[PDB]
């Protein structure tokens, strides 16, 4: 999972 | 110091199970797990507390009483009450350090704590005031409360913001990984003002919110926000935090616009989820001219293939995200057709209804 | 080796729903699929029970067997649109789920490797309602043990005597028996089903007019329902005797509305001890008082009005076996029958005497 | 609680 922020 | 009262059961069922609301964790505190009572002038108050929130109901009292406080453990009160038979006349009084409840030949003698040990939320100002339609704020709550994180280390997360700007109220949601935000006219020219609810704060409201007729009348401190609905009175203190900005969240050209409808969109990504890895939940989706294609697989080597045909032009590209947040999307989205506005492999997306653009929906991909 | 069938979603969603229940080791989490001259054939276990139901294929098929997990199997089939056709077949070790532009490929396990039942022997055979058997297990079911050490209190006793089936269930402290008349005669014959068996056979009766088919062995039980076999082995020991448990001579006999009977005892149950849950009955003229109370000194008092013309007694229970049998009892008026302070008393519904209850007291 | 049998 990538980071929205 | 010798209050007494008599209320019809059905007067006093609802205002207990909505005050009860609160409670229920590790009652680590032993008077956290009562309700005070207090009776003056025509009027029955019910207060449950978390520490953190506190709910209140006021019932009228037409029959005679007795000036008075106590507080009393709060299901055995509401199981005794419920259990009692429908059109019940129930009296109330404190005898010594004993509440007792009687209805009928039924008698009960409850053990009880002061009403001066209860606590209360600190004396506060009402900065900002607005009234709406509960339907209104249970549209906003509902369109994202599923993206408010659960035990973040970044406490501000774990809640909701609440927003005004203009002449509408939003709310804005995320846990870091997918953010929700909707806004509603309110009608009111209205103060730019931000606050976090806490999250158990959020499904308390949601909770006493019957979308009924009765207006939700909101007023916001610094520290405290508070809602009062009917008979009900909600207060929570505030979270004391940075939350980010939506603004800066939406995705700045998402260039590449995929439409299709929301229940296939919604049943092929169920279906694909199934054979998804039950811990990453990874879906790859592979759009094309017209074309969606949802992959799965798990590490039994299982898989499932999804081809739906959708409304699709742009350059062919391949993404992967978590099933449960795109589904979590699609159930919130109750519409017939569904806009994804993609940019690339690496950038998040951003959903919302075809029809409508009150709420927006941001989802981070995942590393094929 | 290459099994393949064709059918429609709505004709195998209720037969994966229904043998996916003795579920819940990797072969025993999987279906067996059996295609065989117009039939598939559908196999859940757990080596103690089998659900079997077989459909038939109306679509060209080829014959063949594989094992595949059960949950996801049903997910994908339940998942699928309303109307959908499945086309399944094995290709390798995996199998293929197609319907419409969707695919499943599925792990699977041999279907040489899927355990069975022992082949047995019918003794007993017969035919009934089946909400005859649902009343049967309904009205007895909750008085039954759950990991007690005398084994076969962990179940329940299914017997046959005269033109009745009757079933017995008991823990040690309270006992349900329920009988009725099933227009054959039957042989004299006792067997102990087990608890999870009791379960499974509840859950196969939809209440339709499908009859039931029931067959007992020395060792196993059997019952048909429509396109559904189910199967389960029996537990060993001597169960105890109902006739010699009901009340000999209970000479004092109360008479009450069940619902009210029902809401002051639930009532009462709130300020009894949490371990304990006892209660205290006082019957007297015409009164019923229950009274309960708890460690932190918080008292239920209960006054009601009865038909009791006896002596005057007070009586010891553990509030919850008394509420579990009103709650079985779903009817207008209750009878209690009682003896004396230390004896078991005796609960009916005041209007038919199929089912009997019989409560051991509490030294309060 | 009395044993029934």
């Amino acid at each position: 999972q990538a980071d929205l922020f | 110091s010798h209050m007494k009262f008599t209320v019809e059961r059905e007067h006093l069922l609802k205002p207990l199970q909505q005050v009860s609301g609160p409670l229920g964790g590790r009652p680590t505190l032993p008077i956290l797990g009562n309700l005070l009572l207090q009776v003056a002038d025509g009027t029955l108050s019910l207060t449950g507390t978390d520490l953190e929130m506190e709910m209140v109901a006021r019932v009228a009292l037409v029959q005679p009483h007795e000036p008075g406080a106590t507080t009393v453990p709060a299901r055995k009160f509401f199981d005794i009450c419920r259990g009692l038979p429908e059109g019940a006349e129930i009296a109330v009084q404190l005898e010594g350090e004993r509440m007792l409840v009687r209805s009928g030949r039924s008698r009960f003698s409850l053990s009880t704590l002061p009403a001066a040990d209860f606590p209360n939320l600190d004396d506060w100002q009402s900065e900002v005031e607005f009234t709406l339609p509960q339907a209104t704020m249970k549209r906003l709550i509902e369109a994202t409360q599923f993206s408010m994180a659960h035990q973040d280390v970044r406490y501000y997360l774990n809640g909701m913001l609440f927003e005004t700007e203009g002449e509408e109220l939003r709310t804005v949601a995320t846990d870091g990984h997918r953010l929700a935000v909707c806004s509603m006219p309110i009608g009111q020219s209205l103060p730019s003002h931000s606050v976090i609810v806490p999250r158990k704060g959020v499904i308390e409201l949601m909770r006493m919110l019957d979308g009924g007729d009765n207006p939700l009348r909101v007023q916001i401190g610094s520290n405290n926000i508070r809602a009062h609905v009917g008979d009900f009175i909600f207060t929570s203190k505030l979270v004391d935090g940075r939350f980010p900005d939506y603004r800066r969240v939406l995705p700045k050209n998402p260039d590449k616009h995929l439409e299709a409808g929301c229940d296939l969109l919604k049943q092929a990504f169920a279906r694909a989820a199934i054979l998804s890895n039950e811990k990453f939940r990874g879906v790859r989706l592979y759009v094309s001219e017209n074309q969606l294609k949802i992959t799965a697989n798990n590490p039994e080597q299982e898989e499932a293939e999804e081809i739906l045909d959708v409304t699709y032009s742009g350059a062919e590209m391949e993404i992967g995200f978590n099933v449960s947040y795109v589904l979590d999307v699609l159930n919130a989205l109750k519409c017939e057709n569904v806009r994804m506005m993609l940019t690339d492999s690496v950038s998040s997306v951003q959903i919302e209804d075809a029809a409508s653009q009150s709420a927006a929906y941001v989802v981070m991909p995942m590393r094929l």
